[PDB]
């Protein structure tokens, strides 16, 4: 099939919200070794969130349930193994994503803005194993993610405008792997705060176009040292 | 068995993953045996989940065909039809797989007036589905059979449920209901959304009060489509 | 108003809303009176020797009931010996139903050793109803009166049976056989004796599972129907009546065209107060039920009480429907 | 056709009003003892007043001829009486039976019944009294209900009803007063509902033989005195008919109307059209419409098993030989 | 805009 | 309760 009908089948699943269905479209979009344009890039990145974040969100409630299901184990037995299925399917469509990182869009991608896209995916899929991973597998996991994020921020720090909506993406997402993955809080604040100052300093030069985008997410840096300095 | 197949339908339900609530509940409706109330409502909640996602998707699509229909390009318009035709094929194994465990085993093991009732309201309402997106003969056919499902409910019901019990009203909205998209008769379905609500309104005053809460909702929504009818 | 149609839509509405009242209070009333289900707290004593009534399958004794000052009649259900009982679980539906016009209800058991000196042994059970004969006995009396007569009275028999039929299609279940003498008649509650009795159903004994098949198939009952309704006719002496010749057509038609006890019922109605052949039924609709309406007024002015036959024709006439008549007139004229 | 259909079903229903009248009436007017003969005989129930009444006192007798069996009440006048014109005394023997008058059967005279607290011959009414207007004000006026309105303005239509037949007869009554006017249970209808109402008091009834209107009814002060007096002795305006009924009550002293017109304008009141509903043109299609109300209200009490009542009976009256111009004049007196 | 029973 | 960039 010719990648003009892949999108337009891609477009159709999205208003749909049939997700499942435009991951295996833009899946065959990326397998041609085309670099991506910012349309596709974005309906790449918009079907593998949706994918993974129902794994994420079911597997936090059956956790949940295993540690409430303190008294009883012949239903003990049975939580875990569904966790474990659960489990399962999100270590595998982040396997997935990270082998299209690898193999296809990172190596043909030779322009910054879009080496720091897909590094902050490498970073974010990482971090996402990382949120159910134990063991020696966990410390492999965040080794991995901490190295796809620090190499994106030393080319967003250097190449962009500091008011850019993926830098402040890029800090926004590094200071949660700190705060959450790395339980360093003090690392989290400083990170956040220093992106947020480097960014209101500057609006003044900025577009609305841009200034739109920015602020919106320049809020929830905000809302999250609030929350962590609350 | 029974009992770990309800509490594997219980977790897949809050994990909200329908589609293995689905399997777990279908073993259990295949056993032959009186399903308690807890065990009909997590089996109707399974499917109307499964389902009620797909045809939310099928209307996008359809309304989305619509709109190219202004004379785009028929390239773009064949792509959107065969994407439709792939969401009416799961809707019609999602129907005929809850039409087959009804048919062999819920409705002939039922022992009670409310149970025939509950199961003879999923019958039209599964053949319901069929009538939204077939065209021709095929429509007809579940028309039909939708049609000879919700009188064998509503011709035990009036022996065996109080004209304020939620299932009775429940089958008085869903059977007007199709009376009006599936069939077309606006006149029909208003007089038996009516005549429901009317033979509620004599009785509410004998009711406790978490009896009265949960009728009145539903004739709250007799209420609504009379409204709209109506205009 | 001075708009005609207004005029006319809103009479129409609410003379069906008055009529589907008339058949709810009606209804209440012939309904009342059931007794509710046997507990530990319950007493029972005997006031038959021998039957108030026997049945092809049993013998009817009468037992009084009674529990801190109320007290009710109901009847031992007696099996009659060396009968044969083909589906025992037709006997497993009838303890399970709620009370239904047309079928024998069931208030539970007398344990064995209760009544000492009773005409039985083992435990019994108790039915709500007393009643007064079997059809086969009633046809030995009434075949005697003027045809015109006896044919109504037949025609009305036939009208509630087919409704208690309609109640088994619907559930699932079959009759295997149709038997006179094993439909029983009681006198309607707060009604004059002399009018019209109220049938039972009573021989779940040959009640049978039924699975119902597809929506062009043949209906369980209407082969049993159409000789029971011919074998009841044959006691007539001839007549031209149209009622008469009316049903020898519906018997013909019900072994030709196998239909449900639904559909059949509906004929039944329409040979009873229905369109006749010259049959426009929305415009004959409304002039009946206002005709009805006025024979309930003028008659409660005259103090008389409404009969289970009025009772009967309001519950058509309220449900009746320009599809439900058309539907009756081609099964019937073809 | 439409036309066909509602000209066939309007003209049915009005045969079934006429049908439902006859039929209440005849319940109503029955068990009425038939006149007295030389074959008779009679027996004293009880030994103090059966009922009493501003000029007259009664006992209840029974009267027995051929093995047919009745019961009758002695009117006995009370010490102090009076009678300003004895010729409606003659005229109480005189007329025919009427629903809302005292008749009289015939005579008891002396040794008859020598236990009695009588002497003298003392006629007999049909009816068995209850109590007076004034007797049932005495128990309103200490618990007066919301529907206290009501239920004197049906005992003003039944009045005025009495009234009517004096004034189509060659008479009127000279003074009108609550404590001899007389209630009764209506005859195999009774419930907490209106009673019957008998004008009694032919001892202050005269002829009026003129031909022009004068003031058009002879009684029409004396209904507004009465009808204020009523209301004054009722609790403040609380439902659109008791304001209603004051300004009828203005109306009738204003202008004087007949009896026949007083009693159009308390229908109208209670049942008939009003300056909510042009009011000379809808008149037609709304007795279509509350004809129907009628017959459809009557079949679903008795489906319930609750015989017609009097005011049932007295609505029936009305609806039936209502017309657009009675109730146009109705409507003109009123507003 | 036509309601069906909710779950 | 923390906010993760938005899907959009």
């Amino acid at each position: 099939m010719d990648k003009s009908e892949l999108v337009q089948k891609a477009k159709l699943a999205e208003q749909a919200e049939r997700y499942d269905d435009m991951a295996a479209a833009m899946k065959a979009v990326t397998e041609q070794g085309h670099e991506l344009s910012n349309e596709e890039r974005n309906l790449l990145s918009v079907a593998y969130k949706n994918v993974v974040g129902a794994r994420r969100s079911s597997w936090r409630v059956i956790s949940s349930i295993e540690q409430k299901t303190e008294r009883n184990e012949k239903k003990q037995q049975m939580g875990k193994e569904y966790r474990e299925k659960i489990e399962a399917e999100l270590q595998d469509i982040c396997n997935d994503v990270l082998e299209l990182l690898d193999k296809y869009l990172i190596p043909n991608a030779t322009q910054p803005e879009s080496k720091v896209f897909y590094l902050k995916m490498k970073g974010d899929y990482f971090r996402y194993l990382s949120e159910v991973a134990s063991g020696d597998n966990k410390q492999t996991t965040v080794s991995n993610s901490q190295q796809a994020y620090q190499e994106a921020f030393e080319i967003s720090k250097k190449e962009m405008q500091p008011t850019h909506p993926i830098r402040l993406g890029l800090a926004l997402n590094f200071s949660v792997f700190y705060y959450e993955i790395l339980n360093s809080p003090e690392k989290a604040c400083s990170l956040a705060k220093t992106a947020f100052d480097e960014a209101i300093a500057e609006l003044d030069t900025l577009n609305e176009e841009s200034y739109k985008d920015s602020t919106l997410i320049m809020q929830l840096l905000r809302d999250n040292l609030t929350l962590w300095t609350s | 068995d029974r009992e770990d197949l309800v509490y594997q339908a219980k977790l897949a339900e809050q994990a909200e993953r329908y589609d293995e609530m689905v399997e777990s509940m279908k073993k259990v409706a295949g056993m032959d045996v009186e399903l308690t109330v807890e065990e009909r409502n997590l089996l109707s909640v399974a499917y109307k989940n499964v389902i009620g996602a797909r045809r939310a998707s099928w209307r996008i699509i359809s309304s989305i065909e619509q709109k190219e229909e202004n004379k785009g390009g028929e390239d773009k318009l064949k792509m959107i039809r065969e994407y439709r035709q792939m969401v009416e094929t799961e809707l019609k194994l999602i129907c005929c797989d809850i039409l087959d465990v009804l048919d062999k085993h819920l409705i002939p093991a039922a022992n009670t007036g409310e149970s025939k009732v509950f199961y003879y309201k999923m019958k039209g309402d599964y053949h319901r589905y069929l009538a939204e997106f077939a065209t021709g003969n095929d429509r007809k056919e579940a028309a039909e059979n939708s049609l000879v499902a919700y009188k064998a409910a509503s011709d035990i019901a009036m022996t065996e449920l109080p004209p304020t019990h939620p299932i009775r009203l429940g089958l008085a909205l869903n059977f007007s209901v199709f009376y009006y998209e599936i069939l077309n008769s606006p006149d029909r379905a208003c007089r038996l959304a009516k005549a429901a609500f009317d033979d509620a309104i004599a009785e509410l005053d004998t009711l406790s009060e978490e009896s009265y809460k949960d009728s009145t909702l539903i004739m709250q929504l007799l209420r609504d489509n009379l409204t709209l009818w109506t205009s | 108003l001075h708009s005609p149609e207004a005029v006319h839509t809103a009479l129409a509405a609410r003379q069906l809303q008055g009529l589907r009242t008339i058949y709810a209070r009606l209804r209440a009333r012939l309904m009342g009176g059931h007794p509710g289900p046997c507990h530990p707290g319950h007493s029972f004593r005997l006031l038959d020797s021998s039957p108030c009534a026997e049945s092809g399958d049993a013998l009817y004794y009468r037992v009084v009931r009674a529990h801190e000052d109320a007290w009710h009649i109901l009847v031992a259900k007696v099996p009659k010996p060396g009968a044969d009982v083909p589906h025992p679980w037709g006997l497993e539906l009838q303890a399970s139903l709620s009370p239904h016009f047309n079928l024998q209800g069931l208030c539970g058991l007398v344990p064995e050793g209760t009544l000492p000196g009773a005409p039985w042994r083992g435990a019994v059970a108790l039915a709500a109803e007393v009643p007064e004969r079997t059809v086969a006995q009633w046809l030995a009396e009434a075949c005697t009166q003027p045809p015109e007569e006896f044919v109504w009275a037949v025609a009305l028999l036939l009208l509630q049976l087919s409704a208690a039929l309609k109640f088994l299609e619907a559930w699932g279940a079959a009759l295997v056989e149709l038997r006179p003498e094993n439909l029983l008649l009681v006198a309607p509650r707060g009604c004059a004796t002399t009018g019209p009795p109220r049938l039972l159903l009573t021989d779940f004994g040959r009640v049978c599972l039924q699975p119902p098949g597809p929506p062009g198939s043949p209906g369980p009952h209407a082969p049993q129907l159409g000789s029971l309704l011919r074998a009841l006719l044959s006691l007539a002496a001839p007549s031209t009546t149209p009622l008469a010749a009316g049903l020898e057509l519906l018997a013909a038609q019900l072994t030709r065209l196998r239909p449900s006890a639904s559909r059949t019922r509906g004929a039944l109605q329409a040979l009873l107060w229905g369109p006749g052949p010259e049959l426009a039924l929305g415009p004959w609709l409304r002039v009946r039920r206002g005709l009805l309406v006025l024979r309930l007024a003028e008659r409660a002015a005259g103090g008389e009480a409404p009969s289970l036959e009025d009772w009967l024709c309001c519950e058509y006439l309220a449900e009746a429907t320009e599809s439900s008549m058309g539907q009756a007139l081609a099964l019937l004229w073809d």
